[PDB]
């Protein structure tokens, strides 16, 4: 049975952790993006 | 006859009390609850739309 018998074996001790489920792991959210770019480059340095 | 009358004008006196005790109004509240699991999975917008300006066109550079 595997994974099937781990998820059956429901009891009350779960509906804490699972029930009214508030979020899912398999499938994420991202959040508001804004395009970037990065570039580096050398200062001047005054004195010696 | 008397008894009727008097009785008749308590009667109506007591009932327009009821009348104008009845128009007491009612206020309603507006309770908001989060979106359910599967409803809000089925409104996620597409991560094609929600960051596709990642590719648009540069930052460094104009179009």
């Amino acid at each position: 049975a595997g994974g099937l018998s781990q998820l059956v074996a429901y009891g009350a001790q779960d509906v804490y952790l699972t029930g009214n489920p508030q979020i899912t792991f398999f499938k994420t959210v991202y959040r508001r993006y804004t395009n970037f770019a990065i570039e580096s480059i050398q200062q001047t340095i005054n004195g010696s | 006859t008397s008894f009727v009358l008097m009785l008749l004008f308590t009667g109506i006196i007591l009932i327009a009390t009821n009348e104008l005790t009845y128009n007491r109004p009612r206020e309603i509240q507006y309770r908001y609850l989060p979106r359910d699991l599967d409803s809000f999975i089925r409104t996620q917008e597409m991560p094609s739309a929600i960051f596709s300006s990642m590719w648009d066109v540069d930052t460094r550079r104009g179009g």
